[PDB]
């Protein structure tokens, strides 16, 4: 059951790093959207790498 | 000459990797109306009326998605305009 | 050159060309609409105007369409049936990939001539391509046939009124004001199956003309 | 069937010393054939071939030295290559000298 | 309806998971670090390469977060009752799991990355049993996963 | 609306054919015994681990369920 | 034995089904192909980084980890635990509202309500590939991607023992030593598929055994497993699988 632990492990996590990381980046301005959306992505790459 | 070509190799291959990524989700907010199998969060709280205050909503997050787009396209430019410089 | 030009691939390509330009242009905006009302028993809760609106991909299984109960003055809303956005939006969107290719390979028959004439290599490309073409357009011209009958027995008042749930007891009397016009439906098939049977002449020209 | 372990098995072999330096030079060119100690009990510095060891060991030496003299130099290589240019004759040790 | 004293076993257990797991990184970057002191004077050119339990320590950071955010947004002002003693337990298990897995990764990480400092090679080993004791950690959260499951 | 006999119909015989003409079509050689072994090995790891991925979903013994706002756009959602 | 021809293949697959994301093997797949078409200009290139050494030795490990977690990611059907509309939906929950007694209770109240399958007219058949989306959008997902994901693993692990067993009785055709095989092998399997194969086959028949009309009276997931070894069968609410099973 230890290969069924670890997809579980990483299902979840990549859910809660999505959840964490790209969900908050809602808003309706563009003026923000369309550049916080350069570090979010930024930090989003680089905890996924 | 400055900003070698070891500094920015992931700079390109990053901003690569990003304006696919942020293509594809700008194309998948607009064409699919945003349906929850693909994004679940929204900006708003009365729905009194119906779908097209939805619409339209989807409508303007997937043209947010435009800007950040080219920014990365910006960004793998000046990259590429470093890299070249030896 | 000019002695291309007469020659009757050229023209025979630019119609096909045409042809197209015009039919997937007008299936991309096609739109209409029916009328109908449902005059109850109650002259104050009857209801004696109501529009609903068909438009391309023609996806009729979320249409809808809100309709006062007739019910103590309530409200129910109702969502018609049938997924034809499948076939169609594989027919359109392939149909728009065959234009940018119809765009090559025009643009290779009039500036590239050369590198067309040369060792009669690339014109096989072209005649398999439009082999592709071709089975694809008659794939899609049978699915569209078939949605567009789907469309003509589902677009028909009685299933719907069959399908309003309150109106089988007395007094919900239902009557089709305005039928719906399906022009487009029959001119765009015929518009599929005359590129079709032109593409099938096409390839036999090229099929005589690669040699 | 499927694949095994490969096949292989000890096999003595004679040879006069004098074609022996250029037959395990070309054994080795090969690279296929495997070799062992037949004489445990004695010492590897009693067997009596430690001379060409130990000049091996100087030209060695020697070569180490000039290769930090090179460094120095800051010359690099260019690794020309024909890696297959070992001849076998007695001349080497005056050219090294 | 409801008997009083209801989020406090949720919120209990949402701060011993994270105290928990924090104190476990802190004894394992306490080895590595001594560790790393200790070889340093003979290998200095091993000191990059040789930083390898200290990230491990860092991905038991990583999972005591995963079951901290899923706690704190789990949590909100009303439980049925069973959620409650639910979240006690979850976070009780995955904080003292990671530390007993920072326990053991942080002392047997010291160990041997102190000890390949004489022969190289027998380096790949440690990362073996480092990550044997990583997969301890692992297992805590599995057993937090099912029991947020209900 | 789906069916299961068509799909598992069709995928079944992508899969075998696959696996069946693998071998033959190869020509002579000796990488060809190590090819054979790994093309078979991939068809029957592939296609077993197909057919569970196929039956996860049949014959539910139990109905998921939803947020409201999730009931309103899903209804008015395809369909 | 050589079992390394068949390792060529046993290894990467158990890596993609431990590494289950279709985009992370894509990009495992293009740093592959970055380090393979680079191959003759890593083998000029001296590899200073011991660790970048290990790497590049094994490419072909690595290419093949990459196609199988693409594979696995594919037919996973999640992808950042999302999952793209490609086949239809087949759930197909229309009626709720009609059929199935309800007109509104929705906002404040009703935040969360479970559907019947048991009621016609929402059962759209299983999705064809991969998991259905409603188990991505579900709240409770988890509660059912554990059950088959667990035996999922159990039945691979059980093929890969059997197997495994099969080749020790080939090691001994090639020794010729049937003293160790007429009361060895055979025995052996005989005790590994006598449970293993009445696992498996118990899940496989538990699986279409059943529908929603009998969900609340059907059988359990794995407790009769454990009253079969525990030699006790009392007949309250005895869930018998096939006729005469006792």
């Amino acid at each position: 059951l230890r290969l069924w632990a670890l997809s579980l492990a990483h299902a979840q996590l990549s859910e809660v790093l999505w959840t964490m990381v790209i969900h908050i980046g809602l808003h309706v301005r563009s003026l923000a959207g369309g550049l916080g959306l350069f570090f979010i992505f930024a930090a989003f790459a680089t905890l996924t790498v | 000459l400055c900003c070698g070509p070891k500094l920015a190799a992931c700079g390109i291959v990053l901003s690569a990797w990003g304006v696919i990524m942020l293509i594809m989700l700008g194309i998948f907010f607009n064409v699919h109306s945003a349906v929850l199998i693909e994004d679940v969060p929204f900006t708003e709280k009365d729905f009194e009326n119906g779908p097209q205050n939805i619409y339209n909503l989807y409508e303007q997050v997937s043209y947010n998605c435009f800007i950040a787009a080219g920014l990365y396209l910006l960004l793998g430019g000046f990259s590429f305009c470093q890299v070249r410089l030896n | 050159q000019f002695r291309v030009v007469k020659e009757p691939l050229g023209f025979v390509k630019v119609l096909q060309w045409v042809f197209a330009i015009f039919a997937f242009a007008t299936c991309g905006s096609y739109t209409g609409e029916l009328r109908l009302s449902v005059e109850c028993a109650n002259k104050t809760e009857s209801a004696l105007n109501i529009e609903v609106e068909f438009e391309y991909p023609f996806r009729l299984h979320q249409v809808y369409f809100d309709a006062p109960s007739c019910v103590k003055g309530g409200t129910t809303k109702i969502f018609l049936v049938g997924d034809y956005s499948s076939s169609a939006e594989f027919f359109v969107t392939v149909a728009v990939f065959a234009f940018l290719y119809s765009m090559g390979a025009l643009a290779t028959y009039i500036f590239l001539q050369n590198k067309y004439r040369e060792n009669n290599k690339g014109p096989m490309m072209d005649f398999l391509a439009t082999a592709v073409f071709a089975f694809m357009w008659l794939v899609s011209s049978s699915a569209w046939a078939k949605g567009l009958s789907d469309v003509k027995m589902a677009t028909d008042p009685e299933n719907i009124i069959k399908e309003m749930p309150m109106c089988r007891q007395t007094g919900n009397t239902c009557k089709e004001l305005r039928d719906p016009v399906t022009s487009g439906l029959n001119t765009s098939v015929v518009f599929g199956f005359l590129n079709l049977v032109l593409w099938v002449g096409n390839l036999w020209f090229v099929f005589k003309e690669t040699g | 069937e499927l694949f095994r372990s490969e096949e292989m098995t000890l096999a003595q072999l004679f040879l006069q010393s004098e074609a022996a330096y250029c037959c395990v030079s070309e054994l080795g060119e090969l690279g296929k054939v495997q070799f062992r100690d037949l004489n445990p009990d004695v010492n590897v510095f009693q067997r009596k071939f430690v001379n060409e060891v130990r000049r091996c060991e100087e030209m060695d030496r020697k070569l180490r030295f000039v290769e930090k003299e090179i460094r120095k130099a800051n010359i690099p290589i260019m690794d020309t290559g024909e890696n297959p240019e070992v001849p076998f004759p007695r001349d080497m040790i005056d050219l090294e000298a | 309806n409801n008997p009083e004293y209801s989020s406090f076993f949720g919120v209990m257990g949402a701060s011993s998971a994270m105290v928990f797991s924090a104190m476990g990184a802190a004894y394992g970057t306490a080895k590595s670090g001594t560790g790393i002191a200790a070889m340093s004077v003979m290998r200095p050119e091993l000191i990059m390469k040789s930083i390898i339990p200290v990230v491990m320590a860092g991905i038991i950071a990583i999972y005591g977060l995963v079951v901290a955010v899923l706690i704190a947004n789990s949590l909100t002002d009303g439980i049925t009752l069973y959620r409650s003693f639910l979240q006690l337990g979850a976070g009780l298990s995955v904080g003292l799991s990671g530390l007993a897995a920072g326990f053991a990764i942080g002392i047997v990480g010291d160990a041997g990355v102190r000890g390949t400092a004489q022969q190289p090679r027998l380096f790949v080993g440690m990362i073996l049993i480092l990550i044997f004791a990583e997969v301890l950690g692992l297992y805590g959260l599995i057993v937090a996963l099912i029991l947020s499951t209900k | 609306a789906h069916s299961f006999a068509l799909p598992v119909i069709i995928f079944t015989t992508f899969w075998g054919l696959i696996g069946i003409a693998g071998p033959w079509f190869v020509p002579k050689g000796p990488n060809r015994g190590v090819i054979i072994t790994m093309l078979v090995a991939t068809a029957v790891c592939c296609y077993l681990f197909w057919l569970i991925a196929i039956l996860a979903q049949l014959n539910p013994l139990f109905g998921p369920q939803l947020k409201n706002e999730t009931i309103w756009y899903v209804r008015f959602l395809w369909e | 034995i050589n079992p390394a021809p068949y390792t060529v293949i046993t290894f990467p697959f158990l890596f993609a089904v431990m590494f289950g994301d279709f985009g992370h093997g894509i990009l495992m797949t293009l740093f592959a192909v970055w380090m393979v078409l680079r191959e003759s200009r890593i083998l000029s290139q001296k590899h200073e980084n011991e660790m970048f050494s290990m790497v590049f030795s094994g490419r072909y490990i690595i290419l093949l980890m990459g196609l199988f977690s693409i594979y696995t990611g594919l037919i996973y059907n999640d992808c950042f635990s999302k999952s793209l509309n490609i086949f239809g939906s087949s759930w197909s929950v229309r009626p709720m509202f009609t059929q199935g007694n309800w007109t509104e209770e929705t906002l404040l109240g009703s935040s969360v309500l479970q559907l019947n399958p048991a009621i016609p007219g929402v059962f759209g058949g299983p999705y064809p590939f991969g998991i259905d989306p409603i188990w991505n959008i579900a709240t409770n997902k988890l509660t059912f991607l554990n059950s088959f994901k667990m035996k999922m693993s159990v039945i691979l692990g059980i093929i890969h023992m059997l197997f495994g067993v099969s080749l020790s009785l080939f090691n001994h055709i090639y020794f010729k030593k049937p003293l160790n095989i007429y009361f060895g092998f055979i025995p052996e399997i005989i005790f590994m598929s006598s449970l293993f194969g009445y696992l498996v086959i118990l899940i496989f028949y538990k699986w279409t055994a059943y529908d929603a009309h009998s969900s609340r009276n059907a059988p359990s997931l794995l407790i009769h497993f454990i009253n079969m070894f525990l030699f006790s069968y009392p007949e309250s609410g005895n869930a018998m699988l096939y006729s005469g099973q006792k």
